[PDB]
């Protein structure tokens, strides 16, 4: 059969597309913990994992099947709900937040004029999928690290939130498309590099990452809130931080570095110049330029968040929340009001195209 | 002396979002240029000589 | 009631595959006991002048981060248990508690004389003679104390034991 | 056990070993004897192999997984404790740890047959040639475990099979084995236990009407030390089992009332009222499904079967030891599963089972 | 009112983290150095003449024991790790029948 | 009590309680179910509030923490994140060394030393070698005690890189601990060139050292020094003058010059508060006096000025070792009297009168005539001393050991109270502990 072959995939391609873009997450995401290491070693002189998997490649998917496979420790025989919401909530919260993201012009699973709202909206649920895993299970060190994690990434979401609101008051606009394809001529990192740093700085508090990283100070909280947390739950909640760092990274790209836009279009063009537009090898080809100009750019963050890892030591608690409210916060205000200011004076308001 | 081996894992990274851009791209394209061909699958799929 | 058992049929780690279930689930137990002998997570739970050696190779001469070992300090994150140093009786009750929350499997390594059998410290009023008088123990490294390659060296010999893991196909054939 | 479990320092064997105990009775002392403890790795191995290490008596703890037999060379000293890999299939690993040994102990028993054992293969076909190649080698002393109610012409193959092992024994060994039947016993993970808490009970109405004599597996756990250092109690037949009737049903609520346990009952499944076809239907698709030892077809007889005392047997006094009430014992072993902590004492527990009965 | 830099010479170093980027700067420096890290057990690290590791008891070239049983051993070492009985041997020449060492209790102290 | 605990405004006379239809006491026996007939106001200072003692969040830093530098069982009572009460709970590393030594020669109980601190070994078997050539009134040559001055330096060098990096860890900064530890190993080669093994040298013996350094050592000593310059300058770029880093320290832990004398810290926490003393000034050892160094005194007393010290004393040690180097003498390594040291091999089997000392020594030991001595030297940490009490036997008889980090854990009420949780982690590290030293 072949009438009945060539019309099923007609039925199933679609899904396989969702697959292709599932897979492609998560060997990012995956590869990041391997590049985690390997990075954080030459920083430090070391090797890193290059005894797992030729070179080490085949490191990720050996913790991913250790842990998987280990006992899991419950309060009780049938209480496997405790030790499973708050990884499983962190994880669809950041894994639904890759809905938006476009790989090239309209190559998002979700379009919609609210693509901001929604990205921003993801990112809280994941923190309210946080504050569970520091609660009721016993009190020793997850719930210490819960009122801690709490007033942490709650008050670095509104310089976060405003950073994004800053940058979509320029292009009038809450679709991602529409602010990566609005810096064509400009990338915001020229105008607005104050707002990048303020974005990476709110990015690494949210993810918790260090110097921010009082949630799990392990020198503090032996492992922080993830000590009771063992086998799969450890494994859905780490995905879930790397995530996060696969993700951040990517939007300030898209926000700042104007996303999967090319570093030169006159060596985009020659490139594209070479393949018949009427063959579908131009429009693989296409996509791999256009994805691999989104990639260079998320990879830098990526590696920026080991590099700032690898240089910067814990900063305090209290000085955390008396940094954002007293410092970030009113410069976040500023240039919100800093901008529509020369816009006007100068007759830009933007508007949507 | 920019170490080849810590330059592993980052190709694979590329080639992580590489495989989601040139997928969706591709595939996407190829399926809504096909659906405007015709009104029929016997005209979708069959490819003119004319 | 019927009843007829062979007698020249081996033992576990001696009976070769023969069928191809016998090769399933070699498969499986190599799977996952590799998974295990790459993402070697100790402990650290270093107590004494053997504590220092153990962080030596974690330095960058050795680098057991190449190895797929992260040391991890709670005990639900890490399969291994190191036991470097000299072990008191003040503390061997705490030492106990430490080593029943690891999740299994679990895997205690007694680097050091202290660990091994009571060290230099035998004859003392406050010193377990020997680690293996509270916790069960894999494999000893001898040592005052074991240099930073003899650990890794029984690091390696224990790995060695791991991959040699048979269990699921102790379900297929020995139950 | 107090300070020292021999009762004589020297004791010669049936095979005429003079054998020489020395220390007093600590770690470092020492017995003289080896006593084989087939199925050292079970439930009750592992009490019945730390007695004998602790005194000095060398073990050779025969093993068919590598990873349990870890923690039993704790009890011992260096030496003490010994391992030998074997199979009841493999007749040469059996004789591995019968040529030096002046004890043999056999634990090994089971209630579910699986794809390559069958209950009789075990109770028997196991037992029958460990005793007959223990003989050959020289082995003074044999003690053998049966179930608590042996028949050789019971309907259920638990009991068949443990009660033909008793035959057969005696026809290989000789008459110098000993068989001893102990009560389902209660103690950490105990399986008799294990039943009880486990919230998802199917047909825990049927399953828990069965009546049982409990009794405390440390005393079971000396009974056999008692007799392994002892001569005069060859070629005898031992039930132990304690002297409070108690049954599954008043154990089952008694268990849940000491945990707490108002809708919840109802609506967790405390309670699962199901056909008697569908627990039977249920044992057979899961005796193919399954692959960890669920609940049998067997049990689902022995569950109408009560158990029997045999007067022809010989209690615990026999042997100079007073058996313990489940009274004193059931809390302890149950508070790891359950403001200020409520302390049921021995005699409290009559007050909680007095609650169970008042409808 | 002192202070040699003026208010906005010190606002651009506290706001734009000059000492900050200049720590990512020396430690991306160290990502393009050679690692210190050997790979064992295919290469060991360096030994001297006078390492102190496993005991061994040595032997004449004409094969017969060295050793003639001071218990000097037993004597000097720290741990009473030397366990030594000797006597009389068939040749009359004097040796040790009984030579144990405790590893596990042995301090490694080269006396 | 023990279980539960129980005025700005007149107290005000108020009788004849009375409503529209009746007095107070017609209805007091039903006035209780109406609630707005009470008497009893509860914004009363005085009103009867009986509420249980429960007890504050006292969290354990107990063992299996990464931050003890053993196992430490520090009790820590605190409301919110401040600090009330820290009550730590040493001895789970008591090994009885004081009591087992008692029971040794003198030769056989220097490598009880090595194991009080585990990285400063040459300096503790320095004090009990001194304790010892102060009874036995002899004197090490001047090539043994430029021996013991140059690796009096290089064990200096091995506990700061310890004590330093550590600290930079437990705030959180893990690439300089990395950066230093490849210099420990590369400072472990030495004592291990020297002694034969990389951490527990029992080198320094009473009467010199053990044997003579072997050749080409200063060469390569030398060719370590000047690399080894560099390596400060990379920690002080990531930790000295970075933000983070000073907010951490900066305040942090704050000791008075004169209330660290009346607890009796010594080391850096005593020149972290003011105080110019050191040991290696007031009471010359071994080649000190020969050498020159510049000592280092903070004014702050907190966590950043000790940090500051500690990194001068990385430089000013390494100021020693290229004069160490440099003056060396040549001559014997140690005492030459048979008695208290061993005759060489060549002539062990040569000399009728040299077999009869190494039959000796290694048999009996050499006696230590009668008294008493507390001989203490400046230790990494701080002043380490020793308390030895000879009774004319080849054993000793008392052999008190002073550890620097058993007074400062003591310390820990009076330097951490009022501080937050994180700062627990930087008073620690700046302590510089060592338990096997706490625990001897
Ligand atoms: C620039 C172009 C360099 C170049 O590409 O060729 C050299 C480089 C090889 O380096 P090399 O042969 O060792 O250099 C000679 C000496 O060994 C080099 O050793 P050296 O110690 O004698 O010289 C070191 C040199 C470092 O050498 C460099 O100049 C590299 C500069 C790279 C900077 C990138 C940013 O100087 C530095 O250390 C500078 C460090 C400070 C830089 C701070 C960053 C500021 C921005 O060639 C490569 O790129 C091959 C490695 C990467 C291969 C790509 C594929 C990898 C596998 C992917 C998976 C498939
Ligand atoms: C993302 C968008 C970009 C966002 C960032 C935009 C970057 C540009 C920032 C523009 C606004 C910054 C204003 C800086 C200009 C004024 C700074 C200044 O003059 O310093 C303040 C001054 C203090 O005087 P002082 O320098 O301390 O004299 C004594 C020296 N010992 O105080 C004074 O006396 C003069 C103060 C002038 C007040 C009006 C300004
Ligand atoms: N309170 C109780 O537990 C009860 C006691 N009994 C009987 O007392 C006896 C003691 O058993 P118990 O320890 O309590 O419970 P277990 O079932 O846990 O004891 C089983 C022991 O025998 C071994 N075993 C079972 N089958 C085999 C086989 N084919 N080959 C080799 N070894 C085998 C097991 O090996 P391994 O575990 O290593 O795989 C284990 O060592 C049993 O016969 C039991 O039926 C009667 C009623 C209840
Ligand atoms: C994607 C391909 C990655 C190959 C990595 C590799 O081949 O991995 C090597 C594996 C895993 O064992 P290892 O300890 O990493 O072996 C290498 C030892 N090193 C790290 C010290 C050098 O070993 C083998 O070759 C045995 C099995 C064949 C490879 C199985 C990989 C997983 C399946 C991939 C195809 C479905
Ligand atoms: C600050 C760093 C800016 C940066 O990374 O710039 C990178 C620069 C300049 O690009 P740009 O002018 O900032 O934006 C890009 C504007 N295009 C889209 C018109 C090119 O890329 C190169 O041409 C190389
Ligand atoms: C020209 C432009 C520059 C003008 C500088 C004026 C400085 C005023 C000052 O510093 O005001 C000082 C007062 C009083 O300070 P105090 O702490 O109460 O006492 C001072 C110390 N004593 C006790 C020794 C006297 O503080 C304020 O009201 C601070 C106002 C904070 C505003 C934060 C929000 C800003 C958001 C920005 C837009 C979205
Ligand atoms: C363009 C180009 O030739 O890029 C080569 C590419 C991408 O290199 P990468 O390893 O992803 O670079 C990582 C990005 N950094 C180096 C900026 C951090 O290599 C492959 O796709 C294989
Ligand atoms: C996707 C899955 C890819 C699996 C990669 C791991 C390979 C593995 O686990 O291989 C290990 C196992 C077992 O080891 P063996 O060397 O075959 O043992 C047999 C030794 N004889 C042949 C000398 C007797 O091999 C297999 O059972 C191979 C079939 C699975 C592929
Ligand atoms: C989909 C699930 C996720 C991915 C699964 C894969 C994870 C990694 C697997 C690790 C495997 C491992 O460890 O194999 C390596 C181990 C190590 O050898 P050893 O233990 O010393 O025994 C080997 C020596 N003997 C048997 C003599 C004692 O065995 C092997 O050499 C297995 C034999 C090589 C198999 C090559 C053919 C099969 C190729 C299959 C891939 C296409
Ligand atoms: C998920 C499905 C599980 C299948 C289990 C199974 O196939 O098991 C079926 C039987 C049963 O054997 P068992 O489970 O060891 O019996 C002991 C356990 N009881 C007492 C609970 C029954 O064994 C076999 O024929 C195994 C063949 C291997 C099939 C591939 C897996
Ligand atoms: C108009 C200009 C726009 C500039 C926009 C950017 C502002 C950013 C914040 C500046 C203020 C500040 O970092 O302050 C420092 C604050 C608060 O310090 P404080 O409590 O005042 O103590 C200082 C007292 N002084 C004034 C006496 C010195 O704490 C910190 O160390 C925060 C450290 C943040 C580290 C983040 C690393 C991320 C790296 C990203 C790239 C890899
Ligand atoms: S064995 Fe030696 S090095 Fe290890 S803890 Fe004991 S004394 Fe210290």
């Amino acid at each position: 059969m072949l009438n009945n072959l060539f019309d099923f995939i007609e039925y199933i391609e679609y899904w396989l597309i969702i697959v292709a873009f599932v897979a492609s997450v998560l060997i990012v995401v995956a590869y990041l913990t391997v590049a985690e290491r390997k990075t954080m070693g030459y920083m430090q002189r070391r090797l890193g994992p290059n005894a797992v998997g030729y070179y080490g490649v085949l490191m990720a998917v050996a913790d991913a099947l250790k842990l998987l496979s280990k006992e899991i420790v419950l309060p009780h025989n049938g209480d496997i709900i405790y030790v499973m919401s708050g990884p499983l909530i962190s994880l669809f919260s950041v894994l639904l937040s890759w809905a938006v993201i476009p790989f090239g012009p309209g190559l998002s699973l979700l379009d919609s004029e609210y693509s901001i709202i929604y990205l921003l909206a993801s990112g809280s649920i994941g923190v309210f999928g946080t504050v569970i895993v520091g609660w009721m299970s016993n009190s020793k060190y997850t719930v210490l690290a819960t009122v801690r994690t709490t007033a942490q990434l709650i008050s670095y979401e509104l310089v976060l939130t405003t950073v994004v609101f800053i940058i979509a008051l320029i292009v009038s606009s809450l679709n991602i498309n529409v602010i990566i394809e609005s810096q064509y001529n400009i990338w915001y990192i020229i105008p607005f590099f104050p707002l990048c740093l303020i974005f990476f700085i709110s990015a690494l508090a949210e993810t918790a990452r260090p110097p921010f990283d009082n949630v799990e100070a392990e020198s503090e909280l032996v492992s922080g809130h993830m000590t009771e947390l063992s086998a799969s739950p450890f494994v859905i909640f780490f995905l879930s931080e790397y995530c996060s760092m696969v993700l951040m990274s990517t939007l300030t790209a898209i926000f700042f570095f104007g996303g999967y836009l090319p570093f030169s279009n006159t060596i985009h063009h020659l490139i594209l110049n070479l393949f018949d537009q009427h063959s579908i090898y131009y429009f693989i080809i296409e996509g791999i330029l256009l994805s691999g100009y989104l990639a260079i750019k998320a990879n830098f963050f990526m590696f920026s968040f080991v590099w700032i890892r690898a240089a910067a030591p814990r900063l305090r608690y209290d000085l955390l929340i008396l940094f954002c409210w007293y410092v970030l916060l009113p410069i976040v205000f500023a240039i919100v009001v800093f901008a529509p200011g020369i816009l006007y004076c100068f007759d830009a308001l933007p508007v949507i195209i | 002396m920019i170490p080849f081996e810590a330059l592993i894992p980052y190709a694979i990274m590329f080639a992580g979002f590489c495989l989601g851009g040139g997928v969706m791209n591709s595939a996407i394209t190829a399926d809504i240029t096909k659906r405007a061909r015709g009104p029929n699958q016997e005209i979708k799929r069959n490819v003119g000589e004319d | 009631y019927s009843s007829d058992l062979p007698t020249d049929i081996p033992v576990l780690s001696k009976r070769p595959h023969t069928n191809l279930l016998d090769y399933t689930f070699t498969t499986f137990d190599k799977m996952k006991n590799w998974a295990r002998k790459s993402s070697f997570w100790p402990m650290t739970f270093g107590l004494a002048c053997c504590a220092v050696e153990m962080m030596h190779v974690s330095a960058p001469r050795y680098d057991q981060d190449r190895l797929g070992i992260i040391f991890r300090a709670s005990p639900r994150q890490s399969d291994i248990m190191i036991v470097a140093g000299t072990v008191t009786n003040k503390m061997a009750p705490a030492l106990r508690q430490v080593y029943d929350q690891m999740p299994y499997p679990r895997w205690v390594i007694s680097m050091g004389s202290c660990a091994n059998g009571g060290g230099y410290y035998h004859y003392s009023y406050s010193v377990v003679r020997g680690v293996d008088r509270i916790v069960p123990v894999d494999i000893y490294v001898p040592g005052c104390p074991p240099t930073s390659e003899a650990l890794m060296y029984g690091v390696f010999q224990l790995q060695k034991k791991m991959m040699d893991g048979q269990t699921h196909r102790m379900w297929y054939r020995s139950y | 056990v107090s300070t020292f479990p021999l009762k004589s320092d020297i004791n010669i064997t049936k095979s005429g070993k003079t054998l020489l105990s020395v220390g007093q009775g600590g770690r470092s002392s020492r017995t003289g004897f080896t006593a084989t403890v087939f199925g050292g790795t079970g439930f009750l191995g592992r009490v019945v192999v730390s007695k004998l290490a602790k005194h000095g008596t060398n073990v050779v703890v025969p093993f068919r997984n590598d990873r349990a037999r870890r923690q039993l060379k704790v009890n011992g000293d260096l030496g003490v404790v010994n391992f030998v890999e074997f199979d009841i299939r493999n007749l040469k690993s059996i004789e591995d740890s019968v040529k030096y040994s002046d004890i043999v102990i056999n634990l090994i028993g089971t209630e579910h047959f699986s794809k390559n054992f069958s209950i009789e293969d075990v109770n028997i076909g196991a037992a029958e040639r460990i005793a007959k190649a223990a003989k050959e080698a020289g082995v003074s002393r044999l003690i053998h475990v049966s179930s608590y109610n042996a028949n050789p012409s019971s309907s259920s193959d638990f009991y068949a099979t443990k009660g033909i092992g008793e035959q057969v024994v005696r026809d290989n060994f000789g008459p110098d084995a000993t068989i001893v039947r102990p009560a389902p016993m209660y103690f950490r993970n105990s399986p008799f236990l294990n039943e009880l808490l486990q919230i998802k009970a199917l047909g825990g109405n049927v399953i828990f009407k069965k009546e049982v004599y409990p009794v405390h597996a440390l005393q079971v756990g000396e009974a056999i030390e008692r007799i392994a250092f002892d001569d005069a109690t060859a070629g005898q037949t031992y039930e132990l089992f304690g002297k409070e009737r108690y049954s599954k049903k008043e154990l089952r609520e008694m268990i849940k009332h000491i945990i707490h346990i108002g809708y919840y009952p109802y609506s967790a499944g405390f309670y699962l009222p199901a056909p008697e076809p569908f627990l039977y239907a249920f044992a057979l698709i899961r005796q193919y499904i399954s692959s960890q030892p669920r609940f049998n077809v067997d049990q689902l007889k022995r569950s109408h079967i009560n158990q029997e005392i045999d007067q022809s047997a010989k209690t615990f006094t026999d042997l100079g030891m007073v058996p313990d009430e489940l009274s004193e014992y059931l809390y302890r072993y149950v508070k790891p599963h359950i403001q200020n902590r409520t302390v049921y004492s021995k005699e409290d527990i009559e007050k909680l089972r007095d609650y169970v009965n008042t409808p | 009112e002192e202070s040699s830099e003026s208010a906005l010479s010190k606002a651009t170093k506290w706001y734009l983290l000059s000492e900050i980027f200049r720590g990512l700067y020396i430690t991306l420096e160290m990502y393009f150095r050679a690692p210190y890290t050997i790979y064992y057990p295919f290469e060991k690290g360096p030994v001297s003449p006078r390492f102190r590791g496993e005991h061994a008891l040595r032997r004449y070239p004409s094969g017969e024991e060295r050793c003639i049983a001071c218990k000097l051993c037993e004597a000097v070492c720290p741990a009473q790790a030397i366990t030594i009985e000797a006597e009389e041997r068939i040749d009359g020449s004097r040796r040790t029948y009984k030579y144990d060492i405790d590893m596990t209790k042995c301090i490694y102290c080269g006396y | 009590n023990d279980f539960y605990d129980v005025n700005d405004f007149f107290p005000v006379q108020v009788d004849g309680i009375e409503s529209s239809l009746g007095k107070y006491e017609e209805f007091a026996k039903d006035a209780h179910e109406w609630e707005s007939w009470n008497l009893q106001n509860e914004d009363h200072p005085e009103y009867p509030v009986k509420r249980t003692k429960i007890r504050h969040f006292t969290l354990n830093f107990g063992p299996q923490h990464p931050a003890a530098h053993g196992v430490l069982r520090l009790i820590l009572e605190l409301h919110g994140e401040e600090i009330l009460r820290s009550d730590p709970h040493v001895g789970l590393l008591h090994r009885g060394t004081e009591k087992l030594i008692e029971s040794k020669t003198y030769m056989q109980a220097l490598p009880y030393f090595d194991r009080l601190d585990y990285v400063s070994m040459m300096t503790n078997e320095q004090v009990f070698s001194l304790a010892v050539e102060k009874l036995l009134n002899l004197e090490v040559p001047e090539r043994g005690q430029y021996i013991r001055t140059l690796f009096g330096e290089i064990t200096r060098v091995l506990n700061h890189l310890m004590s330093v990096l550590s600290h930079a860890m437990d705030v959180g900064a893990l690439t300089p601990f990395l950066w230093g530890f490849e210099e420990r190993e590369k400072l472990m080669e030495f004592y291990e060139r020297v002694s034969g093994a990389r951490l527990h040298s029992a080198y320094v013996r009473p009467g010199g050292v053990s044997q003579d350094l072997p050749a080409g050592l200063l060469d390569d000593i030398y060719m370590w020094a000047t690399q080894f310059g560099d390596r400060l300058d990379e920690t002080e770029e990531l930790l000295t003058d970075s933000r983070i880093w000073k907010q951490r320290t900066i305040g942090i832990g704050e000791v008075t010059a004169e209330d660290a004398l009346n607890y009796g810290l010594s080391g850096v926490m005593l020149r972290g508060s003011g105080v110019p003393f050191d040991i290696r000034k007031s009471q010359p050892y071994d080649a000190y006096d020969k050498v020159d160094f510049d000592i280092a005194v903070g004014t702050k007393g907190d966590c950043y000025d000790r940090y500051l010290i500690r990194m001068t004393e990385f430089r000013q040690s390494l100021r020693i070792i290229e004069q160490c180097c440099n003056q060396m003498p040549p001559g014997p390594v140690k005492v030459e009297d048979f008695k208290v040291a061993p005759p060489p091999r060549a002539l062990m089997k040569e000399d009728m009168e040299a077999l009869i000392h190494h039959f000796l020594l290694y048999t009996k030991g050499y006696a230590v005539p009668a008294g008493e001595t507390y001989t203490a030297i400046e230790a990494p940490k701080g002043e380490m001393a020793v308390y030895v009490v000879s009774d004319g036997s080849e054993r000793p008889y008392r052999c008190k050991i002073r550890a620097p980090g058993f007074a400062h854990l003591g310390a820990f009420d009076h330097i951490a109270r009022g501080h937050f949780l994180p700062d627990a982690v930087a008073i620690i590290g700046t302590m510089d502990l060592v338990f096997g030293e706490v625990d001897r």
